[PDB]
């Protein structure tokens, strides 16, 4: 559950993010693909090579889909219905699973952004991705 | 742990150039602010109900250190962890009783708090090992209730 | 999240709790305290015998504030606010504790009243508590 | 694990009234139902969609049947769970990535079961005595990560 300071640590962090977040989204998803290779698993039909164009473009969706979570933070669940109805309905993905992205979205805005990364944002980040993360593996439609 | 030739010199070689005045606490620090039922178990410690409190106390910096140093003695016995944890798993788990599930958010706060501080440094190849050290000393300090 | 479905399911097995609330709660107390003994550090200054009328009132409050949660299934964090600053602000309750609880409750529930038990309700009632256990685990005032 | 005399009486007597038939795949089927992501792992075994879908399903009872086969086997066993559960750990982890936290989901559900078949004579003393065993069996099916 979001803390109204929560929810101002999130979008302040967000909006220095530039237009730089697709470029996190590729890594921290290289990360963990790397990291814990289990969870490649669920991508047996991508280009994964150091550099892939599909991870490029993946990472790109990854963000723009946090940036609208950012922009409906008070209701998740509807802003995020559809990725539900794909990540909770079809892909059926175990919880595990987006804590350790999540973790890899941690490690990897903590590597470019040492000065924003205050054990404030780290506190409010991670309570935006359980939440997300929540939303996605829930069945509620 | 497993580590292979490269990824064994990657964590040592890294292992190296830490700050070892800094990490533990930074990681100590963030683990409490993060995980703040954590604060349960080190209220002797003073004021740990803000952001900067936990990361302005000094008992947090102090017992920090004594998990940094656990950490490295850890890392020269990667192959024995069981062994080498065994008294302090005791003293977690008979004794302080701390569930097994925060060793493993600890490693992971650890894990971040390199990333934050060697930057492209700590790459996917090298943080693909660290998470393979860290759920051993979980694992490690874990093996109490059996 | 909560499913339309999902809501509908508690609400109905509520109803079919009745006034037999606060004897299942001490029941479950029961169950945790025994099944998982270091939860009893949490009650220092409790009596744990069988008998324990100090379980029995605390039960009968645990199962009412259950009861308020279900009146409320639209808005928790609002709801038990006054609970979440005793379990998430004071007592900084490690919510692995509240899992337990939670199964325990379970346990019970499904011990006396085996009919109402069904493994659509369970769904249902297995996220309710575990809704109950964030809003409770949660920091947000 | 390590359970008293007192509660291999009461561990054994129960078990014994199960019906090994039935319980298996009323567990598998409410492990199915209550967290569907465990249905990936299941998806050969058709319209797994729903609860009622779920528990009609000939392949989730057949399978129960040896899910709770596998358990028996556990309370003969019990000081040894490691060896016995060996190969079945190796398969989970290696050959189907069933991340660990999943086999304890399974040993409470049972719990749950139980406590479903058998009322007032599941008493808080058997819930413990069987929390016990559940736990251990998880353990022993996590151990080949560890
Ligand atoms: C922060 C949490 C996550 C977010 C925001 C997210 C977001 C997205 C987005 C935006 C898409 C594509 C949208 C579309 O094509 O309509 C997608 C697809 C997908 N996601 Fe996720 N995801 C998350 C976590 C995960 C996790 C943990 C996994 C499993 C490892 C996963 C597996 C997949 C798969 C297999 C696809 C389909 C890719 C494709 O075939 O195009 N996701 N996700
Ligand atoms: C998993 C990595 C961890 C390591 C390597 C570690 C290591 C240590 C060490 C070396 C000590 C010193 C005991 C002595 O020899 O006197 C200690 C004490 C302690 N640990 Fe940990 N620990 C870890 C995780 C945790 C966690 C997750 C908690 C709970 C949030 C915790 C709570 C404590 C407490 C409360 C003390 C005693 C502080 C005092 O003196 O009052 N530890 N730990
Ligand atoms: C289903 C989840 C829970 C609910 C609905 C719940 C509800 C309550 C209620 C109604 C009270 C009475 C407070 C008052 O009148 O001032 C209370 C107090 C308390 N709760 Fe919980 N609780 C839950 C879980 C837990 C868990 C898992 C623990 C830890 C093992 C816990 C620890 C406590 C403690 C130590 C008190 C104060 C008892 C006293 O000294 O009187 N609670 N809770
Ligand atoms: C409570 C611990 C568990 C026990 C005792 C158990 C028992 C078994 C047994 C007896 C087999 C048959 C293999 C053989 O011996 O020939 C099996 C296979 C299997 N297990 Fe488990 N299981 C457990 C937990 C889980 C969980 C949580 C999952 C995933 C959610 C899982 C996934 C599978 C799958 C997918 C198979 C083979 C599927 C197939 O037949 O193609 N198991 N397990």
């Amino acid at each position: 559950v979001l803390s109204p300071a929560d929810k101002t640590n999130i979008k302040t962090a967000w909006e220095k993010i530039g237009s730089h977040g697709g470029e996190y989204g590729a890594e921290a998803v290289e990360r963990m693909f790397l990291g814990f290779p289990t969870t490649k698993t669920y991508f047996p039909h991508f280009d994964f090579t150091h550099g892939s164009e599909q991870i490029k473009a993946h990472g790109k969706k990854v963000s723009e889909a946090l940036t609208k979570a950012v922009g409906h933070l008070d209701d998740l669940p509807g802003a995020l219905s559809a990725l539900s109805d794909l990540h909770a309905h079809k892909l059926r993905v175990d919880p595990v699973n987006f804590k350790l992205l999540s973790h890899c979205l941690l490690v990897t805005l903590a590597n470019h952004h040492p000065s924003e990364f205050t054990p404030a944002v780290h506190a409010s980040l991670d309570k935006f991705l359980a939440n997300v993360s929540t939303v996605l593996t829930s069945k509620y439609r | 742990v497993h580590l292979s030739g490269e990824e064994k010199s990657a964590v040592t070689a890294l292992w190296g150039k830490v700050n070892v005045e800094e990490v533990g606490g930074e990681t100590l620090g963030r683990l409490l602010v993060v995980y703040p039922w954590t604060q349960r178990f080190f209220e002797s410690f003073g004021d740990l109900s803000t952001a900067s409190a936990v990361m302005g106390n000094p008992k947090v910096k102090a017992h920090g250190k004594k998990v940094l140093a656990a950490f490295s003695e850890g890392l020269s016995h990667l192959d024995n962890l069981k062994g080498t944890f065994a008294k302090l798993s005791e003293l977690h788990c008979d004794k302080l009783h701390v569930d097994p599930e925060n060793f493993r958010l600890l490693g992971n706060v650890l894990v971040i708090v390199l990333s934050h501080h060697f930057g492209k440094e700590f790459t996917p190849q090298v943080q693909a090992a660290y998470q393979k050290v860290v759920a051993g000393v979980a694992n490690a300090l874990a093996h109490k209730y059996h």
